[PDB]
DNA sequence: ACGTGCATAGTCATTCATGA
DNA sequence: TCATGAATGACTATGCACGT
C-alpha cells in the first residue's frame, strides 16, 4: 500500500477539478462563445441530420446522440442544456427549435424528454456552416470511437450574440447577449480597419454597439455601467421593466408591467410584490392581479390606492422589486485556454480572426479537393481524346491491372486517373456527356485560379466574411428589443 | 353566490382562475404534468382553472373508500370542486359548472376518462345529472401548409378532408415536416392548447348525459368492479360491436 | 355542445382501452413470443446496428430510438423492458447484451440509464434473422414516417423458451420458460410428423417438453400441474430451491440455501424468514446469516439449534417461506389478434407455422430478387454479344435517352436492361470481366432453379426450418437448470 | 467488537464481521457504483456506504446546516466516533475507510471535499492512516483468447497491449479496449477484481505530516475566500503535473 | 396483502461566485 | 438567503389479474 499525503492529494485533485470547469465546462470559448455541453449537444443534432431541412426529431434522440458519442454526463442535465437554448426569453438568437412545451419565464417548468421534439435552428446552421471542410480541428471524443470538433465555424458572433452565464472555481463568467446587427457592423468596421490599434477599434466598436438587447426585452437606464463593461470587462448595468399607467373611468389608477428585465422569473416577481405588501412595505397598492395570457404576453396589473402618487409606486417598486435590477457584467471568456477578461474590442476582434481563419481553412481544403477532381479530369479528356483505343486496351486484358498498367502507358496517366477511367461508366460516352466531361474541367480550372486568388489576397478574405456575414444579417436580424435611455 | 380564488385552502397543484362567479368559472382536468403546464399557460386565467392529474386515477369501484380519500389525486378533484360527496353533496357549494375532462386521445386517456368518471358518478352524480360534466376531444393532427394558416382535424376523416380540400385550392404542403400527429396533449404547447380546446369559440366539448341511472349502475360495476368474470365476459360479447353502437 | 350519454362513453372508452391492452401490450404474440414493446426494442437495436459484431452501444440511444420510431411513451418504463431482456435471472435465454450493472435478483436496482451500454445477444439475432427479406409483414409506425414490424422470424421458440408474464384487462399471461433442446425436438417431430392429429401431437409433445425449465434452476416437485398446463392450458407447478444440510466441528447442524424457485426476490426471502423467526412462527433456526457474494452465487446459511431436526426445519421453511413456492401457469398468447388459450401442441404447432411461413416467404423474395438480377444479366449478355454496336450507338447519341431509346430498339431489351447497359462500367469490358457477367447468369438461373424447387416441395421447406433450427440450437443450447423429482 | 446491521444509516450495507479491526468502510460516489460494490464485496470484511451528490462544503458551510445533511449524518453515524471535541477513536466501526470515487475530474472533487469533512471533523481518523483512497481503473483490456486486463492509466494501458501483442495475443478493434468513464458503468466481478479484492487492489493512504500547512491549504482551497483561491490556482495550477518529479 | 411487467415524472440537496 | 447554469437519480402511486 502506498502512502500519500494529505497536502499532494488535495492540492493535486482540487486544482484539476478548478481547471476542467474553468477551461472545459462552465465558461465559453470566446471563438464560438460556446461551453462544451452546448457545442457537443448542437453537433450531436447536427451530424444526426436534425436540421431544418426536416421535421422535429424526438428530443431524447439528441440528448442519447450527445450523451453516447460526445458528452459523458447524465441526460437529465443534457436534457436542460438543450432546452434553455430553444427558449426565446433564455437565448437572445435561439440556436434550437423546440417543438412542444418548453417552459416559460415563470416558474412552469419544461415538459420531460418523451413529450417534445427539437432540431437546429437556422442560425444553429451557421454556427455549423461549412464544418465539414476542415474550417475547425477536431479531436477525438471521449473514448476515441469518433471525432468531435473542438470549436464550431460560428459564422456569426455568438458569444456577443446571445451571451454567457457560468459558475467556475475562482471565477465566474457573465456576458450580456446584444444585438446582431449592431455586432456585424462593429465586425464590419474591424475587418476595413484591420490596422486600426486597440485604443481606436475600442472607440468605434463602443459606437457601434451601443449596448446589450436582452431577449426580454425591457429597459437599460444610463451609460456608465455599459462603458465600464466594454473598457474594463467589467461594469453593472441597470435594467428596468416598462410600465404604464392607466386610469379607469371612474376608480383608481392602475400600473401595467408589461416587460421585465433580463432573467427575472414573473412568478417570483409577482410572489415577491405580494408578500411585500402584507407586511406593509409597499403601501399605496391596493390590489395585484395577473392579467397575463399566451396572447397579450406579460401584463400585471398593480391597483394602487386612491391617497397614493403613482410615481412614488413605482419608484418603491423599483426600489424593493426587480422591476429594477442590475446585470453585474463579467466579461469573462476562455482564450486559448486561458480564461481571460476582455474589453469589447477585443472580444470582436478576436471573433474577426476565428472568422479569417476559417475562411482560409475554408479555401485551403476547397482548393485540394479542387485540384484532386481536375487531376481526375484532365486523366478523364485524354481518354476521350483517344477515345477509340482506350475500349480496345481495357478488352484485351485478362485482369483489370493489366486494363489498368496499359492505360498508363497508353495516355501516360497516375493510378488515380486510370482507375477513375475505369470506373467510367458507359452513360458518359454520350455526346452531351463527354461535353459535360470537358466543360467540367474548364469550371474546376477557374474556380482553382479563383480560389488561388483568395489565398494569395487578404483584401479578398476579409471581403467573405464581411460579405457572407451580411447575407446571415439580412435574413436573421431582428430588431432592438431592449430600449436605451438616459438618467 | 360567489367564492374565493387562491391566490398566494385549495389544492398545491391547482391553478384556479380570477372570476369569483362559478356560473362564468371553468375547471380544465388535464392529464399529466406537462399537459397541464400548458393549459395553465395557454388558457384563459379570467375564467379557466387547470387541475393537473398525475398518473391513473384509483378506481373508487374497487378500491374501499377510505383508501380513496387518502389518495392525493382523487383529494385534489373534491377539493378543488368543492362540494362534498355521497350524502354531503352540495350543489350549491360548486366551484365550477364546467368541469372539463381533457385526456390523450390515446388508449389511456380514455382508460382514464372511465375512472374520472366513475369516480363522479359514485361520489359526485349530480354534477352529472345537472350537466357540469364536460369532455375535451383533443386534436389528433395539425396541417401546416406552406404560405397559409395551420389547420387542426380531429379525425383520420377531417385530416383527409382537410388536406384533400386545401389541395384542391391550390394550396401546397411540405412532405417533410408536413402533418403533425399528436400522440398526447404533452406534446402541445400553450396556443395549440387554446386554439383546439380551451377557447370557448373553437373547442369541441361532449356534456355527459345520464339516462337511465340503474343501468348506468350495472355497466359501471360491470366494467370498473372487482368482478374479472362478468368484465371478461362482456368485452368478448360487446368488443366485436363497439364500432356499430352509432351507425 | 354535443351531448353525449355516460354508458355510450363508458363503453366505448372503457372496451377501446380493453382490447388495446389485450392485443398491443400486455400479452404475447404466439409467434414469436414477445409484447410490443419487446418486439420494438429488438428491432430498434436491430436497425440501429447495436449487434454482437459491434461494441455495446449506450443504453440511451436504445431507448431514444425505441422511443423516436416505435413506441410513443416514456423513457423509463421503455429502459426497465430492456433492462430485463439483459437479467440472466429474469430471461432464460436474454436477448439484450447488458454491460455494466443490471441488478440482481435481490432489491439491488439496476444503474441509471446513463451507466449502463447494451447491444442484441446472438439469440435475438436469431429472432431477427433475415427480416429484411420479407419474411414479415411490415406495417407504418405511430405516425407513418416509417415501417416496423408485426412480428419477428423468431427462428426459434421465444414464447416456450423465454416464457411471458403479463397483466392485461379481464385476463393474465403466465407461461414459463422451458429449455431450448426439449423445445427443439418437439419442433423436430412435429415437421415430421406433419399430419400428426391433435391428440397424437400432445402425446409427443409433451414426453419431449418434460417441463419448464426456469433460469434460477431450482426443483420442480410433482408432474401433475406440468400436466394439466400442457392438456389444460393452466395449472400449478409446485416449486423448490435446493438445500444442502451441513455439519459443523462443534457438531452444530446448519441449512446452505444455493438456489431458490423461479420469481423469488433474494431479499425479501431473507427479511421473510427474518420476520419468521422473531415473532415466534420458525422455532429451531438459531441464525441467519447470507454467505452469499459474486463468485460462490447464492449462499443463505440457516444454522439450526441442537434441540432441532433439519428436515423438520427445512419443511416449516417449504410450508411458510417460498423456498417452496409454486408456478401459476395460465397458457394465454395472442393468435391472429385474438387472445387464446392455448395447449402445448397448439404452442409448437402455431410457432411451426410461422417458421414455415417465414421460410417460404423468404424464398419468395429470394426468387423475385433473383429474377431480376437474372433479367439484367440477360440483358447485359445481349450487350456483349454486340459490343461493338452498343458502344457505336452510345457514342453517336447526342444524349443518354436517345442512347436508351437506341439501345432498346438495337438488342431489343427492356427499359430496366437498356439503363444496365448505360450504367455498366469501363472495368466490365475486361475480358474475364466479360466472362464473369455469363458465368454469374449461370450461377443465378442455378439458384432461381433451386429456389422454384423449394417452393414446389413442402419436404424441403420443413427440412429447411429442421436443419436451420438445429444449427441455432447446436450453437445456443444449453444444459437444463431446473432439476424435475418426482413426490 | 461492535455490532453490525441485519441504528445506522438505511444506505449503509453493513459488513457482518464483528471485529472492526478486520472491517472496511467502502465510502462510494454514486448509487450505481455503490449497488455494484454491495454484489462484489466481500459481505464479511467489507462494508458500502453510496454518497449521493456532492458532499456539502463543511469549510464553508455554517455548523448546524452540515449536521443537517443527510450524507454527513450517514458518515459520521457509520464511523461511529464523534466529531470534534467528542471524537472518541474507540468507538471506530471500521479501520479501514477506503474512499472510492470515478476517476474522473468529479471523483477528485468529491475526494477533497471528503478528505476536508475527514479533517475538520474526525482528524485522529487521517493521523493514525484510517483513511484510502481506492484507484479505479481506467481500461479494460480485453484479449480474444486470454484473460481480460486492467490499467489504471494511460501508460499501463499502453504498456499492457504491448507487452500482449508482442507476446502473440490478439485484441478485437471493435469491442477492443473498454475505457470507463466511472464506477458506476462498472459491474460486481469488474469492481472486485480491481478496487474491493484485497489482494489487486490498488489503495493509498492518506498521511498528515505538516497539521499546520494542512490547515491553511485546506482554508485557501475550501474555504470562502475566493480571492485567496483564485490566485493560489493561478499560481500552482501551472505546475500541477511535476509534484512527484 | 404481496409479487409480477408494461403503461400513466416531479421533487429532493449539495458545489461554486456574486450581488442583492 | 436567492437567483443564475452545467455538474454530481432514487423515490413516490395508481390500473390490471391472479395466486398464496
Ligand atoms: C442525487 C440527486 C439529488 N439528491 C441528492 C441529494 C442528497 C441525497 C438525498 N437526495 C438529495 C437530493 C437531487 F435533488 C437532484 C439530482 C439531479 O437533479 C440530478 C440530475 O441528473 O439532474 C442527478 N442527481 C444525482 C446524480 C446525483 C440528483
Ligand atoms: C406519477 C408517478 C409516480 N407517483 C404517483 C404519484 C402521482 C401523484 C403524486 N406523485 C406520485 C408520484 C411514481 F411513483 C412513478 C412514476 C413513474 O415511474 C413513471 C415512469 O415513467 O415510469 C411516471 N410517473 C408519472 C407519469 C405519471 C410516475
Ligand atoms: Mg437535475
Ligand atoms: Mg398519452
Ligand atoms: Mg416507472
Ligand atoms: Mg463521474
Amino acid at each position: 500500500i502506498e502512502p500519500v499525503d494529505i497536502e499532494q492529494e488535495m492540492q493535486r485533485s482540487y486544482i484539476d477539478y478548478a481547471m476542467s470547469v474553468i477551461v472545459g465546462r462552465a465558461l465559453p470559448e470566446v471563438r464560438d462563445g460556446l461551453k462544451p455541453v452546448h457545442r457537443r449537444v448542437l453537433y450531436a443534432m447536427f451530424d444526426s441530420g436534425f436540421r431544418p431541412d426536416r421535421s422535429h426529431a424526438k428530443s431524447a434522440r439528441s440528448v442519447a446522440e450527445t450523451m453516447g458519442n460526445y458528452h459523458p454526463h447524465g441526460d437529465a442535465s443534457i436534457y436542460d442544456s438543450l432546452v434553455r437554448m430553444a427558449q426565446p426569453w433564455s437565448l437572445r438568437y435561439p440556436l434550437v427549435d423546440g417543438q412542444g412545451n418548453f417552459g416559460s419565464p415563470g416558474n412552469d417548468p419544461p415538459a420531460a424528454m418523451r413529450y417534445t421534439e427539437a432540431r437546429l435552428t437556422p442560425l444553429a446552421m451557421e454556427m455549423l456552416r461549412e464544418i465539414d471542410e476542415e474550417t475547425v480541428d477536431f479531436i477525438p471524443n471521449y473514448d476515441g470511437r469518433v471525432q468531435e470538433p473542438t470549436v464550431l465555424p460560428s459564422r456569426f458572433p455568438n458569444l456577443l450574440a446571445n451571451g454567457s452565464g457560468g459558475i467556475a472555481v475562482g471565477m465566474a463568467t457573465n456576458i450580456p447577449p446584444h444585438n446582431l446587427r449592431e455586432l456585424a457592423d462593429a465586425v464590419f468596421w474591424a475587418l476595413e480597419n484591420h490596422d486600426a490599434d486597440e485604443e481606436e477599434t475600442l472607440a468605434a466598436v463602443m459606437g457601434r454597439v451601443k449596448g446589450p438587447d436582452f431577449p426580454t426585452a425591457g429597459l437599460i437606464v444610463g451609460s456608465q455601467g455599459t462603458a465600464d463593461a466594454y473598457k474594463t470587462g467589467r461594469g453593472s448595468i441597470r435594467m428596468r421593466g416598462v410600465v404604464e399607467v392607466e386610469e379607469d373611468s371612474r376608480g383608481r389608477t392602475s400600473l401595467v408591467i408589461t416587460e421585465l428585465p433580463y432573467q427575472v422569473n414573473h412568478d417570483n416577481f409577482i410572489t415577491s410584490i405580494a408578500e411585500q405588501v402584507r407586511d406593509g412595505k409597499l403601501a399605496g397598492i391596493s390590489n395585484i392581479e395577473d392579467q397575463s395570457s399566451d396572447r397579450v404576453g406579460l401584463r400585471i396589473v398593480i391597483e394602487i390606492k386612491r391617497d397614493a402618487v403613482a410615481k412614488v409606486v413605482i419608484n418603491n417598486l423599483y426600489k424593493h422589486t426587480q422591476l429594477q435590477t442590475s446585470f453585474g457584467a463579467n466579461m469573462l471568456a476562455i482564450v486559448d485556454g486561458v480564461p481571460r477578461t476582455l474589453r469589447l474590442d477585443q472580444l470582436i476582434r478576436y471573433y474577426v480572426d476565428h472568422q479569417l481563419d476559417v475562411i482560409v481553412r475554408r479555401t485551403t481544403y476547397r482548393l485540394r479537393k479542387a485540384n484532386e477532381r481536375a487531376h481526375i479530369l484532365r486523366g478523364l479528356v485524354k481518354a476521350l481524346d483517344a477515345l477509340d483505343e482506350v475500349i480496345a486496351l481495357i478488352r484485351a486484358s485478362e485482369t483489370v491491372d493489366i486494363a489498368r498498367a496499359g492505360l498508363i502507358e497508353l495516355l501516360d496517366i497516375d493510378e488515380i486517373q486510370a482507375q477513375a477511367i475505369l470506373d467510367m461508366q458507359l452513360r458518359r460516352l454520350a455526346a452531351l456527356e463527354r461535353q459535360r466531361i470537358i466543360d467540367d474541367l474548364a469550371k474546376i480550372e477557374a474556380e482553382i485560379a479563383d480560389l488561388e486568388d483568395i489565398l494569395a489576397k487578404p483584401e479578398r478574405q476579409r471581403g467573405i466574411v464581411r460579405d457572407e456575414l451580411a447575407e446571415i444579417v439580412d435574413r436573421h436580424g431582428d430588431d432592438r428589443r431592449t430600449r436605451i435611455i438616459a438618467i | 353566490n360567489a367564492l374565493v380564488r387562491r391566490k398566494s385552502g385549495l389544492p398545491g397543484k391547482l391553478a384556479d382562475c380570477r372570476s369569483t362567479d362559478p356560473r362564468k368559472s371553468e375547471l380544465y382536468v388535464v392529464e399529466g404534468d406537462s399537459a397541464g403546464g400548458s393549459a395553465k399557460s395557454g388558457r384563459d386565467s379570467m375564467f379557466q382553472a387547470i387541475l393537473p392529474l398525475r398518473g391513473k386515477i384509483i378506481n373508487v369501484e374497487k378500491a374501499r373508500i377510505d383508501r380513496v380519500l387518502k389518495n392525493t389525486e382523487v383529494q385534489a378533484i373534491i377539493t378543488a370542486l368543492g362540494t362534498g360527496i355521497h350524502d354531503e353533496f352540495d350543489i350549491g357549494k360548486l366551484r365550477y359548472h364546467k368541469i372539463v375532462l381533457m385526456a390523450d386521445a390515446d388508449v389511456d386517456g380514455q382508460h382514464i376518462s372511465t375512472l374520472l368518471l366513475t369516480l363522479l358518478f359514485r361520489f359526485m352524480r349530480p354534477l352529472i345529472e345537472n350537466g357540469h360534466v364536460f369532455l375535451a376531444q383533443p386534436p389528433l393532427y395539425k396541417l401546416k401548409w406552406q404560405r397559409s394558416d395551420p389547420e387542426f382535424a380531429y379525425s383520420d376523416r377531417e385530416r383527409d378532408g382537410l388536406l384533400e380540400a386545401g389541395l384542391k385550392a391550390g394550396k401546397k404542403i411540405n412532405k417533410e415536416d408536413g402533418i403533425q400527429r399528436y400522440k398526447g396533449l404533452g406534446e402541445m404547447d400553450a396556443k395549440e392548447l387554446w386554439e383546439t380546446t380551451m377557447d370557448p369559440s373553437v373547442r369541441v366539448l361532449r356534456q355527459v348525459t345520464l339516462d337511465d341511472a340503474a343501468a348506468a349502475d350495472e355497466l359501471f360495476s360491470i366494467l370498473m368492479g372487482e368482478d374479472v368474470d362478468a368484465r371478461r365476459s362482456f368485452i368478448t360479447r360487446n368488443a366485436k360491436d363497439v364500432r356499430f353502437l352509432d351507425v
